[PDB]
C-alpha cells in the first residue's frame, strides 16, 4: 500500500498497525564482521521482518511486508522464500502477484530471485500465456539478458511453445546479427525441432551462416555457428566447404577463416585424406601465420595446435 | 616492452566490416576507452610503469572485513562472500590475518550456519549453496582448528542431499532454482571436508556435461548460451570428481582461448560481449583446469612454461585498466570498485603470472616484481596450502555414515 519511496513514507516503528510487534535487530555477535551500517529504513524493515519471520505470521501485513523487504534487496532468498509461503497459505490471487513480479523484474532485470519466483508462479498457474511476449519485452531492453533466454527456454521446452521461436531469433538476428545469444537460441530450436540431420536443414543453415558472414566477415558469432553445425560429423565430411572458404580468401579473410581452414584440415588429417604430408604442411603454416602475426593474442594456443598436430602426423 | 602499447597492437582494434549493431558500437566504445588508458602515458610524456597498488588495495580490504557503508545493502545476503573475497584478496596479497579476526569471522560464519546443514547469507539466513561454498572457503584460508570445526559436516551432508534432483544438478537451495553453480559450489564443499559418500554425486558429471553446448564452452542449465562463469563452474567441478573427461575438452579449450580480448588483453564471458577484470579468473582459470586435465590425458605437445592464454596480456589489462587509484579493483575504466571483481581481479592476475604442470614451475610478472602474488589454487579459489591442509584435516574424520 504505502510505498516504499513514497513523501509520506513511515519507518515501520512508526505505524500503529505495528505497536504490537517488538521487531528483532540483527545479531552479528559482539565482534562484527562485514559489518554493513544500514540505513533506518533498512534496518526498521528488516528487523520487524525478522519479527514475522520467528513468530511465523502468516498475515497480510507480513505480506505487505516482504515486498519492501524484496525492494531494499531484490536478492534476499530468506525474503522471497516466506513470501511464497504467504502466497499460498494466504491464497493470494496469482494473477496480481504475476502483476507484481513483471514490474520487478522490468525494474531488476539482473537478478536470479526474480525470475525464479516468475517461473513458480507459472508453474503453479500452469499458464505460459504471457511469457514469450513478456520476455519478448525484458529482450527488447537488453537483447542477451542471461536470465530472459534462460527463462525462455524453459517455457518453450515445458509448454512445446516452438512454432513461432525461429522466426523470433530471424528478428533479433536481423536487428544484431552479432547477438550470440540468438545465434544460441537458434541452434536450440533447430536441434530440439527437426534437427541437423535432415540435410535439407543444415544445407539451409551452412548457406544461410555462410551469408552472414560474406556480410560480416569478423563477427565471430557467424563462425562459431558453422564449425558448431558441422563438427559434429566431422568438418571432412564435407568435402566443398573447405574450398569455398580458400574462394572469399583473398577478400573477405579474417583470423576466423584462418582458424577454421586449421580445423578443417585437422579433421582431415584424422580421416585419411589424401597428401596427408602437403596438408599438414599447410596446418603448420595456417598456425604459425596465426600465432606470429594475425591472432597473436592466442599465440600460445596456436603454437600448441601446431605442435599437437605434428606429435601425431609426422 | 609492453604487448598493449607496442605499435602493432592498433591493428588488433575492432573492424565492424561497416556494418553497425549494437554489438560493435559498444565494442568500440570500450575500446576506445581502453585505447586511452594505454596511449595516456605517451600522452602525458611518462614512461609507462605497471605498479599493482598494494597499500591501497590492503587499507580498502583491511577495513571493509570489518565494516561497509549502505552502499552494500545488496549483499546483505551475500555475508559470507564478502568474508571470502576480502579473505581471499588479502591472502593473495599475502597480509596476515590477525587470530583475533580469524575468531571473529569464525564467531560471524557460526551464526550464518543453518541448524539444517550449509551456511545462509547471514545470520538467521536460510542454507543457500553460494555462501556455504563461501563459508567453507573462507574457513579453509583462515585454517584454524576452530574454523574447521564451525563446519558441522552431517548436518552439510544432509543438506546437500536434500538438494539433489534425480536427473544429478542440484538446487541452489530449498525450493531454488538449479544451474551448474550448484553443482561446483557443493562439489567444492563435499571434498574439501571430506563428506562425499557413494552416490552423492550420482549422474552430476553426466548432467553438466549436457551443460557443454555447440559453442564449446558451458551454459547455466542444457541448452544455455556458454559463459565463463557456469563454464568454470562446470570443468572444476568435474575436476574435483574426477570425470573431466566427460567433455568434449577441445572444443571447450578452442572456445575458452577465443574469449580473450585481442585488443583489451582481458577476457569477455560471452562471445560477442565486453571484457571485465572478474573474468581474468573465470575464463582464464579455466586454463590451468585444461592443462592438467590434458596432461593426465598424456597430452605430448603442452607447453612447459605457459598457460594456454596470453599472460603478459592479461597483466597488462589488470594492471593498467583494472585498478581504483583509491584501493581495489573493477569491471573496466569507468566501473566503480567492489570487493567481488578485487577479489576475482587479484585471482585472475595470480593465475596470469604462476605456471605449475609437475615439476615445472615458471613465472611472469609485468610490471615491477612487488606485484607477484601468492598462488592460487586453480579448482576452489584459495591458497594451494589451505586446500591440501584442510583436505588432509577433514581426511582425519570418516565420511558421514
Ligand atoms: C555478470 N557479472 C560480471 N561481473 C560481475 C557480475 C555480476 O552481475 C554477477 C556475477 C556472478 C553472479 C553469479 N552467480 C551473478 C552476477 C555481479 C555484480 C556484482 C557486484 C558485487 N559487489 O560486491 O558489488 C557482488 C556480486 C556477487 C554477489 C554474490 C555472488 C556473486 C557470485 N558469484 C557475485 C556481483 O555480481
Ligand atoms: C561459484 C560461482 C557462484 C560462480 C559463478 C560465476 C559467474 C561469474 C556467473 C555469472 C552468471 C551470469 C548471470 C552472467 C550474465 O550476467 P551479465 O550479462 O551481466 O554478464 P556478461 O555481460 O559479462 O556476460
Ligand atoms: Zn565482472
Amino acid at each position: 500500500f504505502l510505498s516504499l519511496d513514497s513523501p509520506t513514507y513511515v519507518l515501520y516503528r512508526d505505524r500503529a498497525e505495528w505497536a504490537d510487534i517488538d521487531p528483532v535487530p540483527q545479531n552479528d555477535g559482539p565482534s562484527p564482521v562485514v559489518q554493513i551500517i544500514y540505513s533506518e529504513k533498512f534496518r526498521d524493515v528488516y528487523d520487524y521482518f525478522r519479527a514475522v519471520l520467528q513468530r511465523d505470521e502468516r498475515s497480510e501485513r507480513a505480506f505487505k511486508l516482504t515486498r519492501d523487504a524484496i525492494e531494499l534487496n531484490a536478492a534476499n532468498y530468506t525474503v522471497w522464500h516466506f513470501r511464497r509461503v504467504l502466497l499460498r497459505s494466504l491464497q493470494k490471487d496469482l494473477q496480481e502477484e504475476m502483476n507484481y513480479i513483471t514490474a520487478i523484474i522490468e525494474e531488476q532485470p539482473k537478478n536470479y530471485q526474480v525470475w525464479h519466483h516468475r517461473r513458480v508462479l507459472v508453474e503453479w498457474l500452469k499458464d505460459p500465456s504471457q511469457e514469450l511476449e513478456f520476455i519478448a519485452d525484458i529482450l527488447n531492453q537488453d537483447a542477451k539478458n542471461y536470465h530472459a533466454w534462460q527463462h525462455r527456454q524453459w517455457v518453450i521446452q515445458e509448454f512445446r511453445l516452438w512454432d513461432n521461436e525461429l522466426q523470433y531469433v530471424d528478428q533479433l538476428l536481423k536487428e544484431d546479427v552479432r547477438n550470440n545469444s540468438v545465434w544460441n537460441q537458434r541452434h536450440f530450436v533447430i536441434s530440439n525441432t527437426t534437427g541437423y540431420s535432415d540435410r535439407a536443414v543444415l544445407e539451409r543453415e551452412v548457406q544461410y551462416t555462410l551469408e552472414m558472414i560474406k556480410l560480416v566477415p569478423h563477427n565471430e558469432s557467424a563462425w562459431n555457428y558453422l564449425k558448431g553445425i558441422l563438427q559434429d560429423r566431422g568438418l571432412s565430411r564435407y568435402p566443398n566447404l573447405l574450398n569455398q572458404l580458400l574462394d572469399l580468401q583473398p577478400s573477405h579473410s579474417s583470423p576466423y577463416l584462418i582458424a577454421f581452414l586449421v580445423d578443417i584440415y585437422e579433421d582431415m588429417l584424422e580421416n585419411q585424406c589424401d597428401n596427408k604430408e602437403d596438408i599438414l604442411n599447410k596446418a603448420l603454416e595456417l598456425c604459425e601465420i596465426l600465432a606470429k602475426e594475425k591472432d597473436t593474442i592466442r599465440k600460445e594456443y596456436w603454437r600448441y595446435i601446431g605442435r599437437s598436430l605434428q606429435s601425431k602426423h609426422s | 616492452p609492453l604487448y598493449s602499447l607496442r605499435p602493432e597492437h592498433a591493428r588488433e582494434r575492432l573492424q565492424d566490416d561497416s556494418v553497425e549493431t549494437v554489438t560493435s558500437i559498444e565494442q568500440a566504445k570500450v575500446e576506445e576507452k581502453i585505447q586511452e588508458v594505454f596511449s595516456s602515458y605517451k600522452f602525458n610524456h611518462l614512461v609507462p610503469r605497471l605498479v599493482l597498488q598494494r597499500e591501497k588495495h590492503f587499507h580498502y580490504l583491511k577495513r571493509g572485513l570489518r565494516q561497509l557503508t549502505d552502499a552494500y545493502e545488496c549483499l546483505d545476503a551475500s555475508r559470507p562472500w564478502l568474508c571470502y573475497w576480502i579473505l581471499h584478496s588479502l591472502e593473495l596479497l599475502d597480509e596476515p590475518i590477525p587470530q583475533i579476526v580469524a575468531t571473529d569471522v569464525c564467531q560471524f560464519l557460526e551464526l550464518c550456519q543453518s541448524p539444517d546443514g550449509g551456511f545462509g547469507g547471514g545470520p538467521g539466513q536460510y542454507p543457500h549453496l553460494a555462501p556455504t561454498y563461501a563459508a567453507v572457503n573462507a574457513l579453509c584460508i583462515i585454517g584454524t582448528e576452530e574454523a574447521y570445526n564451525v563446519i558441522n559436516r552431517e548436518k552439510l551432508l544432509q543438506y546437500l542431499y536434500s538438494l539433489k534432483q534425480p536427473d544429478g544438478s542440484f538446487l541452489m537451495h530449498v525450493g531454488g532454482e538449479v544451474d551448474v553453480r550448484s553443482a561446483y559450489c557443493a562439489a567444492s564443499v563435499a571434498s574439501l571436508t571430506n563428506i562425499i559418500t557413494p552416490d552423492l554425486f550420482e549422474g552430476t558429471a553426466e548432467w553438466i556435461a549436457r551443460c557443454q553446448n555447440w559453442e564449446g564452452g558451458i551454459g547455466g542449465v542444457p541448452g544455455m548460451e556458454a559463459h565463463g562463469g557456469y563454464t568454470f563452474c562446470g570443468l572444476a567441478a568435474l575436476v574435483i570428481l574426477k570425470k573431466e573427461r566427460s567433455l568434449n575438452l577441445k572444443s571447450l579449450l578452442q572456445w575458452v582461448t577465443s574469449r580473450q580480448m585481442r585488443f583489451e588483453g582481458g577476457f569477455q564471458g560471452r562471445c560477442n560481449k565486453l571484457v571485465d577484470g572478474c573474468y581474468s579468473f573465470w575464463q582464464a582459470g579455466l586454463l590451468p583446469l585444461l592443462h592438467r586435465a590434458l596432461h593426465a590425458q598424456g597430452d605430448p605437445a603442452l607447453s612447459m612454461s605457459h598457460w594456454m592464454f596470453h599472460q603478459q596480456a592479461l597483466q597488462e589489462y589488470i594492471l593498467m585498466c583494472c585498478q581504483c587509484p583509491a584501493g581495489g579493483l573493477l569491471d573496466k575504466p569507468g566501473k566503480s570498485r567492489d570487493f567481488y571483481h578485487t577479489c576475482y581481479c587479484l585471482s585472475g592476475l595470480s593465475i596470469a603470472q604462476h605456471f605449475g604442470s609437475g615439476a615445472m614451475l615458471h613465472d611472469v610478472v609485468m610490471g615491477v616484481p612487488e606485484n607477484v602474488l601468492q598462488p592460487t589454487h586453480p579448482v576452489y579459489n584459495i591458497g594451494p596450502d589451505k586446500v591440501i591442509q584442510a583436505t588432509t584435516h577433514f581426511l582425519q574424520k570418516p565420511v558421514p555414515g
